[PDB]
RNA sequence: GCCGCGA
């Protein structure tokens, strides 16, 4: 149940249950995946000679544990190269300070560690890890309310999370609205892409308000009005709890 | 010996913003005066609000409109910050109807008799298509504080058709107020204070209405301290007793023992009444069935007994 | 133990430490007064810290 | 105010994020109040856009090069009436907003640097001896509720 | 039984040997109370009333 | 604002890390044994942690400078944080030191101590590597609690 | 319904002594307890017309800090309980008062020479405890009715240091009231549950009762609102 | 009985 620390960069070190089941139950990280076999990996960017290329390896368990990793907290040049000729790094399941050509890899971003879950407290750096821990159990018990209202401040994850959980209406080939109405949303596809033969038009039915596993309601309402230019990939209705494509 | 604050200088920045001076004032009397007018103005200034709603097709909040962009629950939510002023009237139905596209605002609402819009510009709602109307009844009343539409059950004295949307009702036009205090220009004076207050509401009650409406009740609640001075229900019971149809030796014997109403003789344990004379064994059972046709078992304890 | 384990704690702490603090300078300085509800008319009517 | 929390529960937890997180938000809340009155004047369009522009190039090299230069006119006024509410910002988590910028944020829509008020009593009307940090956070309604309980 | 459960807040006007009760969460730990005063003072004749 | 930071803060921390390069430089002659070096780092360590804290809380305590009558004095301060640790109500000075102060020495993935502790409080930010360090500790206690 | 509100009835007074009252009100609107009280206390602690003393004059030393000719009690402690005396001046601004006593024995208020048109409330309020033994003490005061409290900040009157030494800044306080708390608490009234109830703890100084206390600022305060009551009045 | 949750 304690924090190895090979769980950077694949499992939460945060977000985890309280009382009986603390360090059993784990979160995925952000950018996290599984290997081939079954391991847990974590992407990390190539340093060849000094500067830090774009080209991006997938690092297991075993793997990262003989590199040397730089930090996401490192200052760059315009070229690529660090400004300081000495930086922090972890090397051996340890934290070192390297000189810039002993740099093997490179953190991608400084939210690889945390799950989703807990890369919506904004000044999460400010809090300490237990009372992080409590918010980020609670965020997840919190109901929708009548209107959904956007965070004034938040961490940008909003988005991801509002649109990746197929909560709410994503135009698959949107073009330009045609009718919009509070449960049916209908769209002209544009002539740019089409499929040849019978046209087509895209309809999308929104589910009104629906008793939900917890006995809460599911509820969507469209964002575009009439007429709106929609492109792929855009939100036309918002879930419970999402303003605008933005969890909230 | 102290100096009255005359209401001069009102004036009025937009059609809800508005600022009222009271020029002369004494030295602590300023803020005193402020926060009182402050307290009284946002607790209970009396205004009018939506009460209920009725839609053509509409069955219940949590229902959709075919041709309209927003829910039910949008519309109620739109229709409760509508601001309305009424002259003469409490129960004022504003019926509305409008067809085509576009926004429906309060200014397609059917001009009543009397009955001012503050505002013609406050959307309530959408019509998304050319072929569908909205048609609604809304029902406008006058009130003091926040009446949630949950709390209310005397609406429900009458049943209400299925279709009546309850909506919550807050009757208060003054949304923010805020007070400050200045030295008073007045130089043959050696100081004097000035008292200056800024509304923010709804436009629905004028800014010097208000603060006469304050102070009115600020005077008649100061009225009470300036004369301190001060220094057996059940229907059943409480009958005639000549009422369970008894028979004639218990007459005599009830008129004996002082038994003149149905009540007293409900106290008495079974044990006890035996000991009057020529009581009789079939005789008081038929008293115990007679009472127990009523449903008053004998053994009962009262608490009090009137002469009535 | 017997220690009292009704003690006043969080804002009631607060609330008589902020009390019984002194400061080098404020409202009034050496006046000499009568008793405690004199102290209390100066805290109310703003003319004494 | 909306909400009165108690300070004790700050120094005792480190919950700081709290403490950074009203500051911002009051500072967020008083850029959409600017936006907000300048809306209320119908002043043009040039000058909205220009603040609006001002307003989102402050921090300190930061990587957002959001420009209204080539932002439609309706689309400039559409995006000013849409934050008329506050400044919607974000933080990523461990490359977030330095105190440095939250003070200059807050200097840009007028308003005091430290992130405190002046707060009056609403029953007596007497000011408070000391400031109060009043600012704008984003609570939960958690699923624990006596109704059921 | 004669048992209840709820969540508790605070009540600062309160005395130290007072607590604050639903009167909701009463008239039911009390239901037996009430229909003896109601039975004694008149009210309802009967158990069932 | 209430959390004043010493400002010869990194003054210090910079002499510490001078004198760690320097023990560095030894072990690098070979005259030095890793468990001397070792305990020899941590020793230093604290007592920089030590010395900040100190500072931090001079300057916390009698922070008022307020005129007298005549010239200039100073007195406890009235700082509300200061205020709230001092008078007990909530808070101790360990807290004050993980506010303004060095976090310190830290580790628990069996109870040694990591050579480079937290040299950043909690007002300023914290980095991955601090945060995920000081997890080891917050796990460790929450599981000891629960258990 | 609208444009009517709850007044309070069956008011309650517990009077204790002649000097000390609790006047209980009940039922208030949510929210009219705390607004009746704030004014009725702002208004009995700020500004209430009263009579108290304000100048000294001792016979010897005018310093501030005097040897006080060994009269067993500071200078200090005679302005403090002269600061305490209370008085009823009928028909004068200003009146000056002098005592003169020789022989042991404690002072009182009684002993001040005889005037006509000025009242002493509390005759045996002692002063001092004489000159120790076997001499005399001589007091000049001078009582100006005021308003409120005027802390003795400064004297700004006369020429130099002529008008501070004639007066030594004795402390006045011109409002008769000794204490004044107000406490709002919960009571309810038919079905409704959130009213208010005010107590109100009033301990005066004397030379006047506490409702007529009361009565007096709820008058004038009752009186500042003729302008806007005056027009918009029922009767 | 499992699973999740609150102090």
């Amino acid at each position: 149940r304690d924090v190895h620390p090979t769980h950077y960069g694949r499992v939460c070190p945060i977000e985890t249950p309280e009382g009986p089941n603390i360090g059993l139950i784990n979160s995925l990280s952000v950018y996290a995946q599984t290997n081939e076999y079954g391991f847990l990996e974590t992407p990390y960017r190539k340093v060849t000679d000094g500067v830090v290329t774009d080209e991006i390896h997938y690092l297991s368990a075993i793997e990262e544990g003989n590199y040397v990793i730089a930090q996401a907290n490192s200052n760059l040049d315009e070229e690529g190269h660090f400004v300081e000729d000495l930086v922090t790094c972890r090397s051996k399941g340890e934290s070192s300070l390297f000189s810039r050509d002993q740099v093997d890899y490179m953190d991608v971003s400084t939210q690889q560690v945390v799950s989703v879950g807990a890369s919506l407290i904004p000044f999460l750096e400010h809090d300490d890890a237990n009372r992080a821990l409590m918010g980020a159990n609670m965020q997840r018990q919190a109901v929708p309310t009548l209107r959904a209202d956007k965070p004034l401040v938040g961490t940008g994850m909003e988005r991801a999370v509002a649109v990746d959980s197929g909560v709410t209406a994503v135009a698959k080939r949107g073009g330009v609205v045609q009718y919009v109405d509070a449960s049916r949303i209908v769209i002209k596809v544009n002539e740019d892409e089409m499929y040849p033969g019978e046209a087509g038009i895209d309809i999308y039915n929104l589910t009104k308000y629906t008793r939900s596993n917890q006995n809460t309601c599911i509820n969507q309402m469209p964002c575009v009005s009439l007429g709106e230019p929609v492109e792929r990939g855009d939100v036309l209705a918002d879930g419970p709890s999402t303003d605008l494509g933005e969890l909230a | 010996e102290f100096l009255k604050p005359r209401l001069v200088d009102i004036e009025q920045v937009s059609s809800t913003h508005a600022k009222v001076t009271l020029e002369p004032l004494e030295r602590g009397f300023g803020h005193t005066l402020g926060n009182a007018l402050r307290r009284i103005l946002l607790s209970s200034m009396p205004g009018c609000a939506v009460t209920e709603v009725e839609i053509d097709g509409v069955l219940h909040e949590y229902s959709t409109k075919e041709g309209v962009q927003e829910d039910i629950l949008e519309i109620l939510l739109n229709l409760k910050g509508l601001a309305v002023r009424v002259q003469g009237k409490d129960e004022v139905i504003l019926t509305l109807n409008k067809s085509g596209i576009g926004p429906v605002t309060a200014a397609d609402i059917t001009h009543d008799g009397d009955v001012e819009i503050v505002k013609p510009q406050h959307v309530i709602c959408h019509l998304t298509d050319e072929n569908a109307s909205i048609s609604m009844r809304i029902k406008v009343q006058r009130g003091r504080g926040y009446v949630p539409a949950s709390t209310r059950i005397h609406s429900e004295e009458d049943e209400r058709p299925i279709g009546r949307l309850l909506v919550d009702a807050c009757y208060s036009p003054v949304e923010r107020i805020a007070y400050n205090v200045e030295a008073a220009r007045v130089e043959q004076r050696t100081d004097l204070d000035k008292l200056v207050i800024e509304m923010e509401t709804n436009g629905t009650i004028d800014p010097e209405e208000a603060i006469r409406r304050a102070a009115t009740i600020l005077a008649e609640q100061l009225e009470a301290f300036v004369d301190l001075r001060d220094v057996e229900f059940d229907p059943i019971l409480l009958r005639p007793v000549d009422d369970l149809e008894l028979t004639v030796r218990s007459a005599n014997c009830l008129k004996a023992e002082a038994i003149h109403y149905i009540g007293d003789l409900v106290q008495r344990t079974e044990v006890e009444l035996l000991k009057t004379p020529n009581l009789g064994k079939k005789s008081l059972t038929e008293i115990k069935d007679v009472l127990a046709s009523r449903g008053l078992s004998l053994g009962m304890r009262l608490e009090n007994w009137p002469p009535a | 133990n017997g220690e009292p384990i009704i003690v006043p704690s969080q804002d009631v702490v607060l609330g008589l430490y902020y009390m019984t603090r002194d400061c080098v300078n404020a409202k009034g300085e050496g006046m000499v007064l009568t008793g405690p509800k004199e102290a209390e008319r100066l805290y109310r009517s703003g003319l004494a810290s | 105010v909306d909400i009165v929390l108690n300070p004790l529960g700050v120094p005792s937890r480190m919950n700081i994020g709290q403490i950074l997180e009203t500051h911002l938000g009051m500072a967020a809340k008083g850029i959409g109040d600017k936006i907000n009155a300048m809306l209320k004047q119908q002043q043009e369009v040039a000058k909205l856009r220009e603040f609006i522009q001002r307003a989102y190039d402050l921090g300190a090299d930061v990587r957002q090069k959001v420009d209204l230069s080539t932002f439609s006119d309706e689309e400039v006024m559409r995006l000013a009436e849409n934050l008329r509410k506050g400044m919607p910002i974000a933080t990523p988590v461990f490359d977030g907003a330095k105190e440095a910028e939250i003070k200059e944020l807050l200097k840009l829509g007028d308003l005091p640097t430290s992130g405190q008020i002046r707060l009056y009593d609403g029953r007596t009307g007497e000011q408070f001896e000391r400031p109060v940090t009043v600012g704008y956070m984003y609570m939960l309604k958690l699923n624990h509720l006596v109704d059921d309980k | 039984d004669y048992s209840g459960r709820s969540v508790i807040t605070v009540g600062p006007y309160l005395r130290l040997h007072q607590c604050g009760l639903p009167k909701k969460m009463a008239l039911e730990l009390f239901k037996p109370f009430i229909y003896g005063k109601l039975e004694l003072r008149g009210l309802a004749t009967t158990i069932k009333a | 604002d209430d959390m004043v930071i010493p400002e010869k803060k990194h003054e210090i921390i910079s002499e510490a890390e001078a004198e760690v390069a320097e023990i560095q430089e030894q072990f690098q002659s070979g005259l030095v044994t890793a468990g001397e070096r070792y305990n020899k780092v941590i020793d230093i360590w604290a007592a920089a942690n030590d010395r900040v804290s100190k500072a931090m809380m001079d300057n916390l305590q009698t922070e008022t400078v307020i005129n007298r009558d005549g010239q200039e004095e100073k007195q406890v301060s009235f700082n509300s944080i200061y205020m709230m640790a001092d008078s007990g109500a909530r808070g101790s000075a360990a807290q004050i030191r993980q506010l303004a102060g060095m976090r310190g020495l830290m580790a628990k993935p069996d109870g040694s101590i990591i050579e480079t502790p937290i040299t950043a409080n909690f007002r300023e930010g914290l980095n991955v590597l601090q945060y995920f360090i000081s997890t080891h500790g917050a796990r460790k206690g929450l599981a000891d609690t629960a258990l």
